[PDB]
DNA sequence: CGGGAAAATCTCTAGCA
DNA sequence: ACTGCTAGAGATTTTCCCG
DNA sequence: CGGGAAAATCTCTAGCA
DNA sequence: ACTGCTAGAGATTTTCCCG
């Protein structure tokens, strides 16, 4: 039930930016998706990012490679 | 309170001081003589 | 410093010397010299050296008009993916822009558009089209092209591709469509190593899938978490950390000093 | 890795596709595809169909995505090959279009349309369109009073059909369905790409006979030898190109 | 890859796809796709993302003309220090530029000037003035203002200072001289925390002093050093390292594997 | 030998290939149809 | 640090300036200045002198740096206060000009020149100029045939005088001398600045009576107490402001 | 004789740049000055810099502070 | 573990009126 | 109350590959 | 050694047609 | 064969200062 959906959501990759950094940070793991905020985990670091600074994909090249 | 010195519309001159009404990331909202303007923070200085 | 300060103030009123010069020439602390400069309106001629960041939400589109060979090309870009749409139009008219936008809204899920303050984009016809299509309008700060930097860059990119294929088409409209095709499906890069079309499909499908998944999870998972405070709604937990939403303020706390009911 | 034996047993019992088994048993999709395609007993997104219709003396060119019901319709000045070629080049630039079905009309069989298809890499072949035209005409009749011109009403009808009309198995709309179908097509193309990369390799493990390569990941190396999939560590295997 | 390569070449001839796209769509190594792109003249539309560095030798001056209030200001800058000279002139004439340059050469040690290719700077009169004053002329690459970036920046700076003091002067020439004064002696910063005048005095005095000191040292210190080679002239030694000049090629070697006679 | 593709004088178009005669830091000297040009390395690509 | 005692002995024996002793005994210039100025028995760069001359019906305005012999001369349209003010503002912007000597002429005593001096911070006061004018006229006569106009010949003469004429104690030119003198003036101003910063401090060492501060460097703290310079470590001293 | 002149030359500060770096490197110590090249020492690192990339000063604020 | 080649990531720039 | 970016040419660092 | 304030260094941008 | 830079507004890191 819940655990399968949870793992499915963590299967999504997130590219984000910070307030003053113009470089997009690498593909963090998605944990929660809200209306205006997204909760991600980037190398054992949990961050909360505004929706306006987050691109959430799946990366199909990679899903199909493992 | 803050003093804002800005640059609004293709005018190379700098104006101010104006009352800072709002501050965001990359832009500010100021009031200069009952005229509210929105200026990118690249073209503004807040003191 | 009273004597040195008063001397420095007159010296600045004459020469508008910077804080370093007055500190060196009147034996002033850097704070006092900086205060002397900061109180002169004639020296406030520079803004902070940063940049903002445009909205990148999945429903965000940036529209602009560019000019090529004496003709007008109306271009929209999906900011999240870089997927472009372009059409050559007879004139920079409000009805032409409204027709373009109605087509775009009927073909893709457009929730808001970000345009500059050109006369066509500010027309009442475009406003009515946006109202009918359920599109919000965000207008950039006037004379600030950086506010729509994405589309601006796309303009350049689009023109570049046109310059590569102009001999393959006799009209400009056909070359514009060729360039749109090439950008959307023949150029690979970006976050997923994607094309723009692949990336936009991924972005939209991911939005739908994540929405449905989170809806089901919040339907099943239902808990209230106390920490340190009121009954914050549980959002996520694990690995010794719990993310909660207390009074519409999402925050991360360690698993220690936290109870879940 | 560990779930290959369970996956083969599950496939033998139910003949399930690779996506379900790859999701259930945490296997890379290449291995799941291999065990799906190793049993002889267990053995669209790019096709659009176009037609020109008429309403109020205006010819409307309509393309339908067959798999999803997605429509792209616009009012063209005249039922001419040039307008059809422009419409098709636009559609190919907006969506992945591979095959187009027409009705041997004068415009669709023109040299301009053929040249456009050749440039865009679209294949030309000569009942969904009739029902879709009927639904489009119904929607246009419903929203005609909201627009002075026919082109705007056509675009409003396209908007309503693609995003404001919901039905089917899951109660989705045509735009949602087309995005889902194209995403699946992207996944299929990526999987085929990876199979193409790894089919040119040969693995010698433990040395035994040549074997095809399936996976080379973080844990170990998964190969297939004599219709039997095995897993071996790196130092116990040698991967070469033939 | 022969089949995939030939397919990719036709695909590129149609669409001019980048190496990533053809590698993804024809199963090509990145080297081969990059070679396919690199062999198409229609895709070579971008230069390398770097910058040069202007000459900063002590005898280096950069000259330019700027325009303010319908009048012409001829500006020179000493690149090493940032010390400026400026004069308002009736017209952008060759004789006016030659007179300005003769004044500059008579007041400071000017060894060469770096100007763009404006008509006044390329005039025969300026060439004769430079020949009489012993000044070499280095002309920038045409339509490349960055080649004289220093003076360009100074232009902006100079104008800024004029904008600060324009009310203190009724003519523009007086305000220009006020701005020159303020820049040269009332603005502090740079490498030595200096003013431009202090920095130029330091640069020139240091050049003279170091020249005389090194002349005396080379007069006294006279040795030949072998290393690893021929009798390289000794330049400097100590701290386990010896800097030598072998066949007009200055090089640093460790004290080990080196003999001094 | 090298192929140089450049951009010389206020022309947004790119030309080439040309023979690379000299390479420095920040600029190159090339020959395009018996015409020797000096181009900043910002406006040139060497292959 | 260690060389203070030797430096005082050397000063008592020869009454040398601080620069020589600071160079010889590796002391900070503040300490050398202090021991130079502590003996009662051991006790220009900004002054320019201007005049207007005449040649071929043209008035040439000449400023001489008295200390070095450096000249700035140019042909002005008329012997008027406005031209003099413009010339002086230019000179003040090109060199550090503090005092100007004139000859009570109509132009030099004008309100425009006074206002220019006030803005530029130049003091006005009312034989070198005569000799300098003679030398300038001689050089102009020598290089007249090389220029059609008088202004160009004047500038050529200024060039020759400032850089191509070498003489004096060291065989230098006027430009070299003026750069050396201004560099020395910069050093003097910096030393005075530092003395001004450190004269407002009081040091209590070992606690003993209040002492003035001389140096606070890398090694230790050098102070002066009862006309005797001492050196103490940081933790054995306390520096405060009064 | 020679040693005093050598120390005097090392008393000069050099600000330099490298071929591809647009940032001026800090005040290295001057060791040798040539027609077109300058030999400097920057934090126990001996470098040879073209004259066109070197600004040699003395820093009078600092000579007079020790 | 040692290099070595290939991939990946980082740096930086023009052009977008 | 809004907001520079994007894609390519090199340069430098990481990673995979076999012994 | 521990913070804390002041200095110094680093980052980054507009304007120079 | 020639060549972006400069100075100011913040931000972040180093250093001096006293216990
Ligand atoms: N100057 C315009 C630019 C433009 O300078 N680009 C270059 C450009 C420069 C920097 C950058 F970071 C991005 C860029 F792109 C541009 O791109 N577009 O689109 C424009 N469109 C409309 C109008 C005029 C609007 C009518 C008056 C409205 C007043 O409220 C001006 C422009
Ligand atoms: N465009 C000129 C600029 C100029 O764009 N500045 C802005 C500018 C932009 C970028 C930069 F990094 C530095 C800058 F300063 C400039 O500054 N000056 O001085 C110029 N001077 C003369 C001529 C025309 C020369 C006559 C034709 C010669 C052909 O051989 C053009 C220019
Ligand atoms: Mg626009
Ligand atoms: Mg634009
Ligand atoms: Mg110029
Ligand atoms: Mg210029
Ligand atoms: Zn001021
Ligand atoms: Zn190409």
């Amino acid at each position: 039930e819940l655990q399968k959906q949870i793992t499915k959501i963590q299967n999504f990759r997130v590219y984000y930016r910070d307030s003053r950094d113009p470089v997009w940070k690498g593909p963090a793991k998605l944990l929660w998706k809200g209306e205006g905020a997204v909760v991600i985990q980037d190398n054992s670091d949990i961050k909360v990012v505004p929706r306006r600074k987050a691109k959430i994909i799946r990366d199909y090249g990679k899903q199909m490679a493992g | 309170n803050f003093r804002v010195y800005y640059r609004d519309s293709r005018d190379p001159v700098w104006k101010g001081p104006a009352k800072l009404l709002w501050k965001g990331e990359g832009a500010v909202v100021i009031q200069d003589n009952s005229d509210i303007k929105v200026v990118p923070r690249r073209k503004a200085k807040i003191i | 410093f009273l004597d040195g300060i008063d001397k420095a103030q007159e010296e600045h009123e004459k020469y508008h010397s910077n804080w370093r010069a007055m500190a060196s020439d009147f034996n002033l602390p850097p704070v006092v010299a900086k205060e002397i400069v900061a109180s002169c309106d004639k020296c406030q001629l520079k803004g902070e050296a940063m940049h903002g960041q445009v909205d990148c939400s999945p429903g965000i589109w940036q529209l602009d008009c560019t000019h090529l060979e004496g003709k007008v090309i109306l271009v929209a870009v999906h900011v999240a993916s870089g997927y472009i749409e372009a059409e050559v139009i007879p004139a920079e008219t409000g009805q032409e822009t409204a027709y373009f936008l109605l087509k775009l809204a009927g073909r893709w899920p457009v929730k808001t558009v970000h345009t500059d303050n050109g006369s066509n984009f500010t027309s009442t016809t475009v406003k009515a089209a946006c109202w009918w299509a359920g599109i919000k309008q965000k207008f950039a700060i006037p004379y600030n092209p950086q506010s729509k930097g994405v589309i601006e860059s796309m303009n350049k990119e689009l023109k570049k591709i046109i310059g590569q294929v102009r001999d393959q088409a006799e009209h400009l409209k056909t070359a514009v469509q060729m360039a749109v095709f090439i950008h959307n499906f023949k150029r690979k890069g970006g976050i997923g190593g994607y094309s723009a079309g692949e990336r936009i499909v991924d972005i939209i499908a991911t939005d739908i899938q994540t929405k449905e998944l989170q809806k089901q999870i919040t339907k099943i998972q239902n808990f209230r978490v106390y920490y340190r405070k009121g009954p914050a709604k549980l959002l996520w937990k694990g690995e010794g950390a719990v993310v909660i939403q207390d009074n519409s303020d999402i925050k991360v706390v360690p698993r220690r000093k936290a109870k879940i009911i």
